[PDB]
């Protein structure tokens, strides 16, 4: 599975020119440094492992962090499930266009215990329910509303204190990728929704404390970590390079290119 | 070791120990094949 | 010779004399929807010369100051024949577009244009907070150009180096790229297959991907040479399959 | 029932594991997978594929397409100076850190394998030239003089029919994985291009004619240790 | 004992899990199973019968009988226009969310098919007539005139001894699932149903018949996703 | 195990009339779209998975929310045991008249810590005893009576902090399905319980605190999660449109039979 | 994987990967067969 | 699921645990092993290995290189006195405890078998002597006599060519292991090197000669109870 | 046991069974060989 191995190579004259190619047929030249200079025999045990899109979407990252309270709409957290809100992830997830990937989601709640006046009382373990509420599915509007009830919806229902909650989601988008890219309007009238917004509308996600009320405000942080996983990444992108302004658009501010240099030149060291 | 444990086929590992690749999708991706060793034109 | 290239889709043909080798779009030429990856029950339109056919459309010119110009495909081929047609008379439409784009500059003309088909290129607004309309985006008649410096308004992003993507252009290349480099090259023709995630999709509210010219070496000639040098896009659907007639949508 | 010692690794989310979870909806049936053109497997792929570089990246050039281009000219003025000169390693050089390989490299701690710079000439059909596109490894400073460009590894690119030469970097290196950060025990050479010929231009042909510099990836090239890009920086919710 | 290492997703209830858990009464001798007839092992059964659903669901006649009967006459005003039209997604559609299919539909987020509407005429026996029953696929507008309905697909109903013909919508989506949530990509056809004849009558016959339309799963209907219905809303406790 | 592949098809002008049908009696066509209109070979790799009764109910949901506090009958939380006190999986269970389903209790218990003058006194870990009488066993007077003792009556005894408690129950019907819908008086006078309330009668859950007193109130509330599972749906039924009102019957308010729209011909977009 | 750690069969992890259908039951539940083909009469 | 019952072991941070663990990096290509000589796949062969011993450690000494060098005269004077003598136990003994194999000794709580001390006189090619080097087994006084050295295990080393005599102290213990820590129960014998015969010089030869001891380890030699190093002690953070 | 449960070689228990040894490196790095029973010269 190692990379290919530089063959060994020697003075050459000849008429295959190796290094002469055209960028104007679009094909990257294949050459090794074997072809343009003399090389010696190396063996590459060197292998393409962790740069595999499987092992490089491996790695969990944030998605969606929240801050919702015990004791309205700030009792728990809603969450447009979307990679896009956290850049982290999100410029790994917009390396490629469309990402049939099984998404691992490792929940991590950390409750805070928020500064008050009182907080001489303390609550006991706090149970936090994670339920995720398909696209056109019935949103809750209260943390004690009919739509807790998980009669349907899956629900991880994480207590604190132990191991954080992780229930692996299959892949889920109508379509046979997800779009991370998608640039298409909501509607055939070509008005409304522009971006990844449309395609990539995968439901929402609930987060509250499955506890009623606690004597003290508490405001526990959901912090969701996506790993994708069985990634089948299928339209490379670069890099964003401008920050990321929206996370329901690819709108950006203009960025330089790269970071500048004081000349062309100009090479440090 | 490999034995999956939950039935769906979602639930499981990744599977970190494929290697597969074919650069020739975006390296080489013209209809005549061009080999380095000749001029390209 | 390589640099020689004819193509005869439909009743259209394009041929060149110098044209550096077709880039077959992510290495996969494109074809018709397959039974077992096709997910509409509906019989799919196959016009096999009527809709896969080379379309000429309209010519701009390359400019010693022009950053670059967009289409948006298969949008940018509305009122273009009978493609143009299945297109309003479809819910669903699949095509693999070998888009083919003549530069015709004599050689003592200095420039290189990377046109790419970039899949699924969704344009950044030049305001970030608002979203950009239809027609700012879209390329009906005229190309969209890139703006060498950036803009504000209820417009797209048209900043060359972000490609409008907020994604490097220099790194455009990642996508089915050709270069015309008016050194070498004069035309570039890019095959580039139905690229989206659902097998068959709308082309008017969804653009299967956007062609970007972009003039990474601006056109330079002496006094003397032709000023006129013409971007012309012929872009030609291969196996064009349509699902879901309907009334047409205008 | 069955006597369990948990290890002191246990009720911990190490963000690299692979450990199987419960699924959140079991025996989903997931759309069938269909043949998406262009499938990538590795991220190796789209560094092997060739990336307009910004070489001329001078103060406000980056903002505008003159980063990539690569000014020359049919001058005697300035012939015995280097067209461009940047360091080699594309994790901190400023010219290929934004670049394909560049930026699937600041992904990443520790980068191996043979960068190659395929460099098209977009002048003038007419304008033939000479030049000496050089890597010279580390341990010397930066190439000050053509002769010392031409010490290093460095390869002749007579512009032609072809007009692209791709000066392959041959992993000059002491150790087998360069470290992608701005680190001197791995740093990398310095790549230099200088005119081996002035680019001769008929009269009426542009002098000021332009080149574009291609990092592209071989198949030796690999990376080893993922890391968090330093470019994708999130100054608050967005 | 054995060493065990705590995965991230320990001590967690999961609400879609396939953990085995201890029995509340072991050895517990459940009550034989008998053969009751009409076995469910599947709510896609459930959903390919049929369903009379409420077209005429204009404000009041929800409540009572009306809503499912779709009014025809022989009269020749408003031929040109439509007997009905709504949404093909049973998903949201006002018509089919809550019949058969679309009941079974609201309780998943993704749903993929072929609906078919069997249009039962409820009218005299003598009571011959042609209609155009024509499914249009999204992206163009609703057809508001019986050529373009013509122009989607369609069938043409002569009721007759059969009395039912059966509009089975063929699955024109651009994706594997459509979304049973109102979202404009997966956003479905439009079902209308036209005169392309009369409900030519004997003298003795109504003019006003009714028709009944039957939305019903085909072999190829599936839903992907589940989700809590939103239908099934609860104030408080029972 | 995939759903019937759409079979190619073409022009036809034949007397098969596979459209025309017969509604009178009372089959559902088995048409498909290759019989109606011309369609092309579609191989639908879609599945008729997680629409399996099996799957549908495999979803667990709420089934008994109450609360019960440490330091009468407020202490311990009683449960009439039915799936119809909470709507969420009552109507799952009401798409099926008789389902034979080995169901899994999986209880979720929060403590509360109510907010009192004096909440400076920190409890040790609460236990919970969850226990099942029978019907026509001994139920529990108080949190403290002879009850408790757990001689046959199945009991988690689970404790706060953990993994949530979970105790898969049997088919434990009297007859050879769970009656969801009994149309039947408890007594053959005609006279008496009209409803489920009649056959579904599995006893009673009581859930307490082992714990014997806390310095300060503490109000544990149960939220008593069902997942049936091995579930033999055997007569289905509709969704119930109107909203539950009786946790006993299936008394209802009128409601109407979908979201009315402005007018027949009323098309929104 | 699909070992029954536990003795008793209700205590066992639901059976997921069932997907018998008999739609026959409620879609054709009429005496004589009826062929879509044929008028339904 | 698994019914697993909890060892009263677990969730514990052992030291010397073989626990696996969850990967930082799954899949890792970690850089090619090459063949770097003299791959120590145990400190043993470190303790084996030669090193001049401070047997002369008398206070001043340790910081100059007198420490090492054991001097030898060409007197009358102190002729019926020891060389040098010291404890045989590399654990706590002054000259070993900082050895090769005193440091691979201190780095563990028992010990067991031979140190062998290779003796070099570093004297006139032309100063021979006789010296008699004893390891003398604990239970006695430290030899104050040669004949009292005699009793024990010694060796005569005849000072010629060669120029190295190695003293292997037979490990005469009444334990597998000795305590590397001072305890009189596992204490070591008593090594002390006395005169056999003076050391004969030349007249135009020094007189005061030096010897270097070099205690090393044997085939016999190991180290069984690992625990932290008493010499090296860390004040507070670096 | 010795079962490895996690994919990636370097999350395995340390080779703690290993004793493999060559002090001949450090104890005999000479080029020619010196054997014990004659002088070393
Ligand atoms: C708590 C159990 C259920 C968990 C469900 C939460 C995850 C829903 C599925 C996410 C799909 C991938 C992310 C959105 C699509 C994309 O932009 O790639
Ligand atoms: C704590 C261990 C014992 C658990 C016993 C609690 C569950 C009792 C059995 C419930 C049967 C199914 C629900 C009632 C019948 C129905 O309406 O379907």
């Amino acid at each position: 599975r190692t990379v290919a191995n530089t063959q060994p190579s020697g003075p050459s004259n000849s008429k295959e020119i190796p290094a002469l190619t055209a960028v104007e047929t679009g094909h990257t030249s294949q050459v090794d440094p074997s072809d343009t200079l003399q090389t010696r025999h190396v063996v590459n045990f060197h292998s393409r492992s962790e740069s595999t899109v499987e092992n490089f979407m491996g790695r969990a990252a944030c998605v969606f962090m929240d801050q919702y309270k015990l004791n309205s709409t700030d009792n728990f957290a809603v969450w447009t499930i979307n990679v896009r809100e956290m850049a982290q992830l999100r410029r790994k997830c917009e390396l490629f266009t469309y990402m049939r990937f099984d998404i691992e989601m490792t929940m991590v709640i950390t409750s805070c215990q928020d500064q008050g006046t009182q907080l001489e009382q303390d609550m006991p373990v706090l149970t936090h329910q994670i339920m995720y509420v398909p696209p056109g599915g019935p949103i809750p509007a209260k943390v004690d509303s009919y739509e807790w009830q998980t009669s349907t919806n899956p629900s991880v229902f994480w207590t604190e204190g132990n191991a954080p909650a992780r229930m692996s989601i299959p892949f889920i988008s109508v379509g046979n990728a997800y779009s991370l890219f998608y640039d298409g309007w909501s509607h055939f009238t070509q008005d409304g929704t522009y971006g990844y917004t449309t395609l990539n509308a995968m439901g929402k996600l609930f987060v509250r404390h499955v506890n009623k009320s606690s004597p003290h405000q508490i405001t526990s942080t959901i912090r969701v970590y996506f790993k994708p996983k069985h990634i089948k990444a299928w339209v490379p992108r670069p890099p964003r390079l401008c920050p990321y302004i929206n996370k329901g658009d690819v709108n950006f501010v203009v960025t330089e290119v790269t970071d500048a240099r004081k000349s062309i030149t100009d090479t440090p060291h | 070791t490999n034995i999956n444990f939950y039935k769906d086929a979602a639930s499981s590992a990744s599977n970190r120990q494929e290697l597969q690749q074919d650069p020739g999708k975006f390296t080489d991706p013209v209809k005549d094949l061009m080999v380095k060793t000749l001029p390209a034109l | 010779s390589d640099r020689v290239r004819s193509m005869t889709l439909g009743n259209s043909t394009i041929t060149t004399q110098e044209s550096a080798n077709v880039v077959v779009g992510y290495g996969e030429w494109p074809s018709y929807l397959s039974d077992k990856e096709a997910t509409a029950e509906d019989q799919p339109t196959q016009p096999d010369v009527a809709t896969c056919r080379f379309y000429t459309l309209e010519s701009v010119q390359w400019e010693k100051s022009s950053p670059g110009w967009w289409w948006k495909f298969p949008e940018a081929l509305k009122n273009m024949g009978l493609f143009g047609q299945n297109m309003h008379y479809h819910y669903l439409g699949r095509a693999g577009y070998t888009i083919h784009v003549q530069c015709n500059a004599s050689k003592f003309h200095q420039g290189c244009l990377l046109v790419v088909c970039v899949p699924e290129a969704e344009m950044g607004c030049a305001d970030t907070s608002t979203t950009f309309p239809a027609t700012e985006l879209t390329t009906e008649e005229e190309p969209h150009v890139f703006t060498s410096d950036s803009i504000t308004g209820k417009k797209v992003q048209a900043a060359v180096c972000n490609a409008g993507m907020g994604v490097g252009v220099g790194n455009l290349t990642i996508f089915p790229h050709q270069w015309i480099n008016l050194r070498t090259n004069n035309s570039a023709t890019i095959v580039m297959p139905y690229i989206n995630s659902v097998p068959m999709d709308n082309m008017f509210r969804h653009y299967n991907f956007t062609l970007m010219i972009i003039p990474f070496a601006p056109l330079n000639f002496n006094e003397g040479a032709t000023a006129y040098v013409p971007v012309t896009v012929t872009i030609a659907p291969m196996y064009a399959e349509y699902n879901g007639l309907r009334l047409a949508s205008t | 029932g069955v006597p369990v010692l948990n290890t002191p690794g246990s009720t911990q989310f190490l963000t690299s594991d692979d450990f199987q979870s419960p699924s959140a909806m079991p025996q989903f049936d997931e759309t069938p997978e269909m043949h998406i053109p262009g499938e990538v497997r590795n991220l190796m792929e789209m560094a092997e594929v060739d990336s307009v570089v910004p070489v001329n990246n001078i103060t406000g050039k980056t903002k505008s397409m003159e980063a990539y281009q690569i000014a020359v000219g049919t001058g005697n003025t300035d012939k015995t100076k280097p067209i461009f000169s940047f360091q080699m390693d594309p994790g901190y050089s400023s010219v290929l850190k934004r670049t394909l390989l560049g930026e699937m490299l600041n992904y990443y701690a520790h980068w191996s394998g043979s960068v190659k710079l395929t460099f098209l000439f977009c002048g003038s059909a007419m304008a033939t030239g000479k030049l000496l596109i050089s890597y010279s490894p580390p341990g010397a400073s930066v190439p000050s003089s053509r002769k010392d460009a031409m010490l290093g590894t460095h390869i002749i690119w007579d512009i032609g029919l072809q007009s692209s030469c791709v000066l392959c970097v041959p992993w000059i290196s002491q150790s087998h994985y360069r470290m992608v950060q701005q680190d001197p025990y791995t740093s990398a050479g310095y790549i230099t291009c200088w005119y081996q010929t002035n680019i001769v231009v008929p009269p009426g042909a542009p002098t000021s004619c332009d080149v574009l510099c291609f990092a592209s990836a071989c198949n030796d090239f690999s990376v080893r240790l993922l890391r968090d890009t330093p470019f994708m920086a999130q100054p608050g919710k967005l």
